[PDB]
């Protein structure tokens, strides 16, 4: 008779979601993992649950406890990883908690910056362990309780979005028959831009700029007209350049990037429209 | 934003107790909510808040398991279960919201506080 | 036998608070921790206190000595952790003491740039003992005596304010009755920005430049006061990108931001002044 | 006795964080290494997964587990979880998380139009061919849904290859033991240029045609003036890109625009010139 | 881009069908493509998708090794080949295109749904 | 009883000054000798035990104490270290570092400010009755031209022996809260020359064209060309700030700009001060 | 009496990358190989024995001597990648090992973009003197390059080498004749790339510098003074453009100094406008 | 704009060796850049030899199994493959071409300047 | 900013004395003053000052736990209690304020000296 | 710019001592740059003795086995070399040479303003 898997209870607590890195669509995530599984039970002093902590657990692995490695599938790196900490019940159950921080990576489009829409997520598997021997038989993910979001750089919008799906692996599906399936906790986090930074700092004065610039008309000359569209010019190079020092890093155009071509095109507009007087 | 308690009055020693805090105004949640208290000569003290991380909660060294704070987020209100009251226990307790700062404990960080709830605990 | 929960008193040493990052509203804290308890007495060579020092206080641990891991809650990735020492006395005492670098975030409003005011905290709690096994009795801190602080960036008023509270976990509440809460250490150090190469740098002559654009009207024709008012408006573009070099990145708009913004309506109302004359 | 044949396969999950002055990229993956060992006694006869820090415990018991080196890794990859998969009938499988800054040759002259070829190269760190061989190469690379959000455009299958190095150092040390077996992954991938075409070559373009309408002034004192403020203007856009396009030890042809710019002015200059005086 | 399923229909409990999809327009993969299911007054449920890596395929906790997705990027195609066959797989099967996002799993990331084909398990 | 130590300390490198957090690299050489409990040793000749084999050491009895470097900021580079035991009892100990060290750092007289590079050495555990140091001496770098430089060290390195009275830990045993402290100081001064020739030079000849405004004939001149002044004096502000370090305060640089300011502003007002 | 052991050399130069022009430092990514001979020993089947990376510490906690080598002028720890040992049954000892490491040596960028410069790494054993251990021969491997034009850095010649004696005074007082040190230092020559700097600083101030005397040739005084002042905000937007580009250096480069001459001759152009009108 | 000439080609029994020789003439810098190809009829050009990247390595392919050898002259702007132990396998036309571009030594579309070829016939 | 020192005299070995500094002017606090001694003929040496972390202070190695560095806040005063004085103890003592500085232990560093007071310990 | 000068040199006998002088006259900010080296009749101009880096060390040739020494006196601003056991190997022209630049101590091109040098000879 065959071993049932070992059914694995899962709870992530997510403390900060920060440092996104736009170009290399990366974001921060910093927090706690939870697992939770009913192994062999064992003698522990006075019939109590021990408390085995950080270079203590190793001890415990090398004598034959059963310390499955739960991999984060889309962190950028080694996750650093805090404290952790073994919770050995009599019973067999086992605790497992663990402070972690990593880089994650998530498909993230930034076009509608600084209006953009993300989904920061959390991948967990099994690293070894396919879905017969270990599955993941839930998931709880627990947040931080905001205040006030004004002095944050994202808006978070609902609950955390969790799934549990199997992954099945072509390659390694010749290896053995029905053992190349992997239990996969997903989490999700949907958040929104805070755009007052943008919206006061940059689309503000460039539409005080793009408006402006159309006033040379009023002027009396040609050489009058002329010499101050090239000044407007040369302001709306000075606006790129102000933006370009502060805007992200990306292969694409944003909608502040659209607004200073647009900045290029109503000046470009402009002097075709005074040329066209003229001669 | 305005505050306002209810659920204080007179209990015997060992008794029971259920505050009651209403949010009338400019408030996104009830996280922001804390109750604190202050007895006749002596400082404004915390006791009880929402902690940062979910399913978390701060309470003063003196709660000592005995009280619990509930929310009802829909209602913009939140609750104050206090069991196992003591003499030491009778206070004014109000009730603020965190203007600001970056101390859920302290009470210079919170404000637009209520006109507070009276719990007398006797022997 | 002694089923008590262990009272562990505790010292913080302040050396430096530096390297603040706006953006992921963190700052860099280095110091010293100290925390002190009473064990189980013991022999000591020559019954007199002894010393036992990083790589060999895994060693002891080893052998039964109970060294529980304290972690702070608002640590951002793993402090470097310097030298570290037990001290071991006859009568069961226990001191540890150990070096500390970490990054430490906490809820950081700039939006009155360059005068804000900051509250640096450290949050200690132990990683696996609940309040029933292990509390904090108390927490001492100790700053550096500063000489001038005029050439330092921040300037610390006051004293550090400290608590000892107890954190209730709903997640916890599955296992056993009272065995959910922890005891934790917060300490707060209040600090106010120096303003000196803001007020000279930033202020002033912004102050100067919005001052100037209102001298555009003594002109004499129309096609100097409209000339004028796009240079000036060049130069608060060219502030504008001036500030963006050097200030820090936000969320939002400081003080600073707002005066550029200001800058930019001083400017647009002056150019439909001008034109409300003319035409 | 006959070398060992390694069966070797790599999943590549992320190519990023490009360096050009450097000719170096990041890569996000993992590397699976199978070969046969010597029979051995497992847990219930059955296969034995043995993990991260177990491994030393094994190798330290006897366990044959060779180093494959990344040759054109810059530093020690970020290894993760590392396993291996032990059977009674000798058989290993070595599986491994890496992250690693790999270099490779990169030529940026046509920017943002450029082609890289973006390669992995695998060898063992101490045993020749005679001892250690790789038998074949499988390469496992991301399925992607939209190109137009990211920075490359992966174009093709993985190119790959196994071949022997021969080490003239290691002659007059061993005879015919100087060879060493050698695995190379190619990944072709093309420049997104969307936002250099929109925000470099565009505007520029429309300043180096502004900077021709100089000639329609009227008076010398008009064209003359103006003509050093579009030289102002190119000087200023060239700050503008400098600020914006990667560090090269030579020019693109964003950079080949920007001195035409500089060109069309000086021309334009000498054209004034030769009509006045 | 326009999607199409066929393959659905009456079978018997442990029995099997073979879905298929076929996409019209702006597609360049079939990698985008996902099988979603919705049984009468029930939420649109996954059913399986492409992984991010080579070799690799999302099934839903359901599947239970019993289907297959395929894809035939040629004929710009996907099929999912249902076998052994419960009661609880009776609901109407939606192919639908990864319109973006960044969740395999959720069906708000998908767009372009075709009519959906009727699979009913009987017993 | 205090078991004398002596020190040596060899400073390849000082560089990566980091204005703003007022800190500074160093690599070097840490060279701790003493006179321990007699041995046996291999042939009972000096026995050399390098890197992980001194952790052997350690477990089996060897007292090695720990000795922190005070104002270093983060745990120190450690490269290769060794230990020299002698059957007598005679142990030294050294080991490459390189470290982040940190110091009161005025930069107010930029690009002309002095400074001192110190490193303060305390054992961790060890009060001066169980450990004291006996002496210091320090070795620097052997520079052939400075020129190529950045900083410019003046003078032998200064060196001191003092003790730490803790009032914390004063009640922890009495006469026991005095720790040994070895202070070492380097001395250095900024080279000037890419500010001189970049900065100051370039700044002077445009306040001193500043002036030339007045030399025009009408006022409609002379205020035209004050703004643009005014605009080159911004120019040159975002040019400085681009390559000056990081400051919370003003250097002489941060001064002149503002006396560039300054300068056209007093210009201004006087061609004002003409017309209405 | 008692010979030292004569230690054998290789060093790989495979990328010399990352110069730091203020830190005057500079990565190198190679290997290290250092043979000597050791005690005959039994080696499985007589033939040699590969011992790499944890296990080599196997080895040396049960006695074999692998000397630590140190890389006098690295700057920090170097990331040390895969090593190995390769013990013969004749007693011969192999050590291999990879290495990436910030290297630091006297490096003067006054004449950039055409400055010269010379790559060094010292080797030198961390604890053997050359009574102990000396170093018997060097021999320098470096990469085999195909367009120079792609590259920042063009290698002039061969790899130099020495082995010299390290004499020092902090040591004569420890015992006597044994305060002398083994070491090995490879030069790698080269010269700066300067096509990025010739075309897009050289030759646009070049085009600015030659613009500037072309006001003598405008008819009024008022038109002369307020082009060179147009002149002067580009020399300084130049130099703004200049320095966001230039590495951080304490001197002035031949590119600073034409920026100083631009300055000269707008000032020089100035003095002779008004040295004309009043 | 090199010129690149093959010669050493011919017939040889089983076992036998050949001596392939390549002359470059042009804007050519160093013979690094230089590998052998070979082509057998109805089949594709494959990679032979070429320089390795750190100095005292050549890279060879799978089939070469040490029989075969690079050597140059850089004076003289040659690359020479002396083949030994040859078998009618190694039957094909040899090619000498030069490192166009790219980042793979192997790849023969990285090469260009391609010789008219020396053909080998290896007699069973 | 002023400096006087007081308290010198003449003492006989293993006596004691109490030595005072006043400071005046641009002073904030009395922490960056220190103690320093000076033989005929002999250089100007450190003798104690207050240490950077809180509680701690910097006395030279011949002090050996005979002297203490004690201040007043309010009087801008900070004063050296000597016992256990040696014949080698005598010189002028001198009261210095750290001009700013990096090193609390080097003269040079300090200005604002005082006039000086003498300690003559005899035998 | 700077001159310099060696003295010194002359005949001894196998096992005998001599000291050599240099002085510098000019620019010189430091005795740190100057160098020994030798050239003896058919041979290339070899290294001897140097300034070590870090403070305390002094670089010498593979030859010089403990047997010679270099010393300072930085005020009258010159070296010395004091040159014991000497064998008939170390016959030669002595020469001191500064340090022009560079960033190679032992290299003779790095060197300049090279004295007319001192000739040692060693017999039997």
């Amino acid at each position: 008779v065959d071993a049932r898997p070992v059914d694995v209870s899962v709870s992530i607590f997510i403390n900060k979601i920060y440092g996104v890195n736009t170009l290399e669509q990366t974001y921060k995530v910093d927090g706690y993992i939870v697992a939770q599984w009913t192994g062999k039970p064992r003698k522990t002093p006075g019939d109590k649950p021990l408390i085995v902590e950080n270079t203590q657990i190793e001890r415990w692995i090398n004598n034959g406890l059963w310390v499955p490695a739960l991999e984060f599938i889309n962190v950028v790196g080694s996750p650093d990883t805090g404290n952790k900490r073994l919770m050995l019940f009599p019973d067999g159950r086992v605790i497992y908690n663990a402070r972690f921080l990593g880089s994650f990576s998530n498909d993230m489009d930034f076009r509608l910056f600084p209006f953009d829409r993300q989904q920061f997520v959390l991948e967990l598997e099994p690293f070894s362990y396919n879905n017969q021997q270990l599955r993941f038989s839930d998931i709880q993910v627990y947040t931080e309780n905001i205040d006030n979001e004004e002095i944050d750089e994202w808006w978070i919008r609902g609950k955390a979005s969790t799934h549990i799906s199997d992954i099945r692996y072509d390659h390694l599906s010749s290896v053995q028959p029905n053992q190349n399936e992997f239990s996969r906790i997903t989490v999700r986090i949907d958040a929104v831009r805070n755009p007052s930074y943008y919206l006061w700092s940059f689309i503000l004065p460039l539409g005080l700029i793009i408006a402006a610039s159309w006033s040379v008309f009023w002027l009396e000359s040609f050489s009058e007209r002329l010499q101050t569209s090239f000044t407007c010019m040369l302001t709306v190079v000075a606006y790129a350049f102000y933006t370009s020092n502060i805007l992200p890093r990306l292969p694409y155009t944003t909608v502040i990037d659209q607004m200073i071509i647009a900045g290029y095109g109503s000046i470009f507009a402009a002097i075709l429209l005074i040329i066209f007087a003229h001669h | 934003v305005q505050l306002q308690e209810s659920g204080g009055g007179l209990v015997q020693a060992g008794g029971s107790l259920r505050l009651s805090c209403a949010a009338s105004g400019r408030i996104f949640s009830t996280n922001v909510m804390g109750w604190f208290r202050q007895a006749p000569g002596k400082e404004r003290e915390f006791v009880a808040t929402v902690g940062r991380i979910g399913g978390s909660t701060v309470y003063a060294d003196f709660v000592k398991g005995r009280f619990t704070l509930s929310r009802d987020n829909a209602k913009n209100m939140v609750y104050l279960q206090m069991n196992s009251l003591k003499p030491e226990d009778t206070a004014v307790y109000y009730c603020g919201a965190r203007i600001g700062g970056s101390d859920r404990l302290a009470p210079e960080n919170y404000g637009y506080w209520g006109q507070g709830t009276q719990v007398t605990v006797s022997s």
